[PDB]
């Protein structure tokens, strides 16, 4: 460029990835050392990535075909040098319109392992299960999986009906008693 | 002016990773509360307001029952000053608000599912 | 007032924690007096220790209560000797960040300790 | 400022201190109207003779399960001839809405908790 012509000045922590428009995109892992910047837009673009959250639920049936929706608080930190190595596809901020597919596949396989109620009474179990599935697929994306939360459970109006009716049964026990 | 170009003074409750962006790496130079050396031309402060910062987070949670109920926590918190560069390399200077909804939504939900809350 | 500046004219509670600029805090905290405060060896970080009556309401339940409405008035000051620490760990605030932490947590557990009629019975012992 | 702050003759006989906080001894005494004069800046004006203001404080309360009844307790709040030396440092501002509400209300709770009336 101008102020960074022969220089780059590696933005460690902000990971400005150089996109060698002169040759398409960089085949060099940025920023592993000061890189020469060709005036034909061979230039760094900040992809800090950095807390990248995506709190997305997926509509899916359950073990008893119940409308379960869990907002997976997806959080990615793309692997420092691997995202630059992903220059054959997405060297930029890894496209967050592609990543939700991790949940549309995994969370659909995760729901119906517990049918809703089992998760309600046993969170940690399925939470670890989904975090492991997500970690494997995060490796397939070349990303570091941060703490992904299994939260904001929507599960079934038949179950909320059943639990309010369970309390109604107890209320009727005492009401008829008195 | 020149004073600010050579040093930076924090009265309290704030840190700053004086990270050298231009010609070298200086991220270890964490602003000690008070006066501390840094050159903005090359060395850019990543400022963290490490004071007891509240945040009330509310969410429906589970239980040893099918019932979910809204439980809330006023998250008072301080970023771990002496490990700011580490998190800066991982999550950066906004994690103090972005990581918490991944934290509390399982702190609560785990604990309350273990009990009948 | 001209004399009000420079010379720290001050009445009850306005603890100007005296700092240098900046290596740390000066040996003293002053809020009732009148002396010079040069903000290089004497920065006037005023915490108004004047007592703070905060009547904080809590809607909760108990061992068997579902709807009980309990209001708690807390009159308080901050500890002057800890104001330097507070300043670096909380800032100029000595409340509002931590005011709920000294109302809500305590009352939720205390009311859970008592029950229907024992809140009423104990009164000052609930407050105890 | 200075001139009027130093004037302490003033028609009347009111009890008020011009307290020399820089050396805290005076605190237990007063200036009586009819004097003159005291240091405008180092000494500070505190009202000891507070008139008998009829403050009504009211509160519902019960016992065990006895219905809640509202005690109406009015307080005349007599002058503080020698009570402000501590009251002003503690409260400073008008106690009528700072500590007197508790001084009345907490007692009222004890009253009906006993069962009267």
């Amino acid at each position: 460029g101008v102020v960074n012509s022969a220089l780059y000045n590696v933005d460690a922590g902000h990971r400005a990835v150089i996109f060698d428009r002169f040759r398409g995109v960089q085949d060099i892992v940025v920023g592993e050392g000061t890189h020469f910047l060709i005036p034909w837009v061979q230039k760094p673009i900040i992809f800090d990535c950095r807390s990248r959250p995506r709190n997305v639920p997926v509509i899916t049936g359950s073990k008893d075909l119940q409308n379960v929706n869990i907002t997976l608080r997806i959080l990615f930190r793309p692997v420092a040098s691997q995202l630059p190595r992903i220059f054959t596809s997405i060297g930029e901020d890894y496209d967050e319109r592609v990543l939700p597919s991790i949940t549309t596949e995994i969370l659909k396989s995760v729901v119906a392992r517990f049918d809703a109620g089992e998760l309600i009474t046993q969170r940690e179990l399925v939470s670890r299960q989904v975090s492991d599935d997500l970690t494997e697929r995060a490796a397939t994306f070349g990303l570091i999986l941060d703490d992904v939360s299994l939260t904001h459970l929507t599960f079934g109006k038949e179950f909320t009906e059943a639990v309010e009716a369970k309390q109604v049964a107890q209320q009727e026990a005492e009401r008829a008693r008195f | 002016y020149g004073v600010r170009e050579s040093v930076f003074t924090v009265e309290g409750g704030h840190r700053a990773i004086f990270f050298n962006r231009i010609g070298g790496v200086q991220q270890d130079t964490i602003l000690a509360e008070g006066l501390h050396f840094r050159i903005p031309w090359f060395q850019y402060p990543i400022i963290y307001d490490i004071r007891a910062r509240p945040r009330k987070i509310s969410s429906p949670t589970g239980s040893k029952d099918l019932q979910m109920v809204n439980i809330s926590l006023r998250v008072l918190s301080r970023p771990n000053a002496q490990e700011l560069p580490s998190m800066y390399q991982r999550l950066g200077l906004d994690y103090e608000e972005r990581v918490l909804p991944s934290i509390v939504n399982e702190v609560l939900k785990s604990v309350v599912a273990k009990f009948n809350a």
